[PDB]
RNA sequence: UAGGGGAUCGAAGAUGAUCAGAUACCGUCGUAGUCUUAACCAUAAACUAUGCCGACUAGGGAUCGGGUGGUGUUUUUUUAA
């Protein structure tokens, strides 16, 4: 062992899917499997944001985000420990925390 | 040596077909006996935020493309180069869980400028929707692309740069979509992301010095 | 050389490796209301009148 | 009454950029890069060289007076990470602690929509 | 359910399932019995059409055919038979 | 196998790294191939490592597809539909 009553991942009636290449890796890894996460933080920091809303020559502008989207091999998933290893039974969950 | 004591400056004007003609300055360079130095740094772009024009806070994101066409005094005037949004605002609008739609469509405006233009349009949800999204179906997306076509080329023959400007300044095209769209399906965030030039025809010098006085 | 003399209130956690650095907030007293939150190194407590030539690094928690 | 360049910051790895123009930037003025203010020749993308890199900015910007400054943060970007490396952050805060008026921020990190094959090879970078 | 009469249910459980269940198999679509507005005349159309019926000759129209049922023109009294 | 396509990855080949060696791991490029038309090959951990038909045993609670019934839930438009 099976291990997983998908396999890994998400996929059916689709039968074959256009992969991805890894941000870090640099490996590749079919769009299910893949592991995906949104950073997303202010360009900015916290401890700067203050010396910016200062010394700006705006009376306030607001702060512009950063966007991204983040692929990973599972791997480098748990190398880097974003994805763990969930006892056998913690898997069967699906909760962010 | 120095590469400061020769640089000359310049000033930044803009039509008017605009608030606050005043942007702020640029650097340049003299010449000898023959040769010269105007010309040889004009025919270039300047790209400022909506904001330090319209001087409004609305438009806080999206900036101007302005090129310099022709000098005078030191006072370089201005002819409208194209439109951009910030970047971030279009890869924020979007979202995961819901459908995303796309524009677009060239043209001869008359002035004789040659413009490809992109609206960028979400699906919305229902204010009041079990379900988690906001999906399309499709046809109905084949059905909100030709509508955007020609509501585009309509507002562009009805024409020129300056008069279409201000259609892109006060977004009513924006609504103009909203209400050939409701009577279909929601939408939101709608578009025009960008805007771009191409065919340019001849200078004609006040056809532009007529954006000012 | 400018010295604001800053008082601790709340002691909060243990921190470093070899437990060297509580963290620390801290009340100025020399502005009362302005509750910043800093580190230090030592064996502290509540009401360890606090030294900062330093106004302000505002600190974030170090292995 | 204030004057604009625009700053024209990027930082990959390895390596970061403190690099003033005009507003247009067909000129350009007093560029740095990292390597410049360290020899190690180890940390070329230091937290630090930008520090005290972004501090020639603001000599040879407040030099030819420049105030003030709109600005622009780059990766790699291309195929590349599109995670910006330390730089740009502590450039981003000694540039407002060097008098310099702040304006108008924002990424350009080039983005593509897709294609140029990203290098490894299948199997990956990997030690 | 330990049991059933599943002879004769209820009328309810009938209406909701499916046309081909009700045990003996029936219909739901079902004739209609239209007055266009001018003449008295009366056609009598299906509920699903599949045709647009034209009213016996005035040349009106009537109702459109879609996925099941039509959809009739404002004018129809539309009695059901 | 012969045409088209040749972005990206990327055996092979080249490399710089690490290493006692390193022809491998790490990094950057890279034909070929990945893609398609037309033709070959017929293998796989082709995996539930469980032949199919059937017929019978013991409880549940989910779900996809149908169908039946409940003066069943909203939709509200006037009641339905």
């Amino acid at each position: 062992p099976k291990k997983r009553a998908s396999n890994g991942r998400n996929k059916k009636g689709r039968g074959h899917v256009k992969p991805v290449r890894c941000v870090n890796c640099s490996k590749s890894i079919p769009k299910d499997k893949a592991i995906k996460r949104m950073a997303i933080r202010n360009i900015v920091e916290a401890a700067a944001v203050r010396d910016l809303s200062e010394a700006s020559v705006y009376p306030e502008y607001a702060l512009p985000k950063t966007y991204n989207k983040l692929h990973y091999c599972v791997s480098c998933a748990i190398h880097a420990r974003i994805v763990r290893v969930r006892s056998r039974e913690d898997r069967k969950n699906r909760a962010p925390p | 040596v120095d590469p400061f004591t020769r640089k000359e400056w310049f000033d930044i004007k803009a039509p008017s077909t605009f608030e606050n003609a005043n942007v702020g300055k640029t650097l340049v360079n003299k010449s000898t006996g023959l040769k010269s130095a105007s010309d040889a740094l004009k025919g270039r772009v300047v790209e400022v935020c909506l904001a330090d024009l319209q001087g409004s806070e609305d438009h806080s994101f999206r900036k101007i493309k302005l090129r310099v066409d022709e000098v005078q005094g030191k006072n370089l005037l201005t002819n409208f180069h194209g439109m951009d949004f910030t970047t971030d605002k279009l890869r924020s609008m979007v979202r995961k869980w819901q459908t995303l739609i796309e524009a677009n469509v060239t043209v001869k405006t008359s002035d004789d400028y040659v413009l490809r233009i992109f609206a960028i349009a979400f699906t919305r949800a229902q204010a009041n929707q079990v379900k988690a999204h906001s999906y399309a179906q499709s046809s109905h997306i084949r059905a909100i692309r030709k509508v955007i076509s020609e509501i585009l080329t309509k507002e562009v023959q009805g024409s020129t740069l300056a008069q279409l400007t201000s259609k892109l300044i006060p977004e009513v095209i924006n609504k103009e979509i909203e209400n050939a769209t409701k009577d279909i399906f929601p939408l939101q965030n709608i578009h025009v992301r960008k805007v771009k030039l191409l065919k340019q025809p001849k200078f004609d010098v006040g056809a532009l010095m007529a954006l000012h006085g | 050389t400018p010295v604001t003399l800053a008082k601790v209130i709340k002691v909060l956690g243990r921190t470093g490796s070899r437990g060297g650095v509580t963290q620390v907030r801290v009340e100025f007293l020399e502005d009362t209301s302005r509750t910043i939150v800093r580190n230090v190194k030592g064996p502290v407590r509540e009401n360890d009148i606090l030294v900062l030539m330093e106004s302000e690094r505002e600190a974030r928690r170090l292995r | 009454s204030q004057v604009f360049g625009v700053a024209r910051i990027y930082a990959s790895f390895n390596d970061t950029f403190v690099h003033v123009t005009d507003l247009s930037g067909k000129e350009t003025i007093a560029r740095v890069t990292g390597g410049m203010k360290v020899k190690a020749d180890r940390d070329e993308s230091s937290p630090y060289a930008a520090m005290l890199a972004a501090q020639d900015v603001a000599a040879k910007c407040k030099e030819v007076g420049i105030t003030a400054v709109h600005v622009k943060i780059r990766a790699t970007g291309g195929t590349r990470t599109k995670t910006p490396g330390p730089g740009g952050q502590a450039a981003l805060r000694a540039l407002a602690r060097s008098g310099l008026r702040i304006g108008r921020i924002e990424d350009v990190t080039p983005v593509p929509s897709d294609s140029t094959r990203k290098k490894g090879g299948r199997r990956g970078r990997r030690l | 359910v330990l049991v059933q009469d599943l002879l004769h249910p209820t009328a309810a459980s009938e209406a909701r399932k499916h046309k081909l269940k009700t045990l003996v198999q029936g219909p739901r679509s079902y004739f209609l019995d239209v007055k266009c507005p001018g003449c008295l005349n009366i056609t009598t159309v299906f509920s699903h059409a599949q045709t647009a019926v034209t009213c016996e000759s005035c040349s009106t129209i009537l109702c459109t055919p879609t996925g099941g049922k039509a959809k009739l023109s404002e004018g129809t009294s539309f009695r059901r038979k």
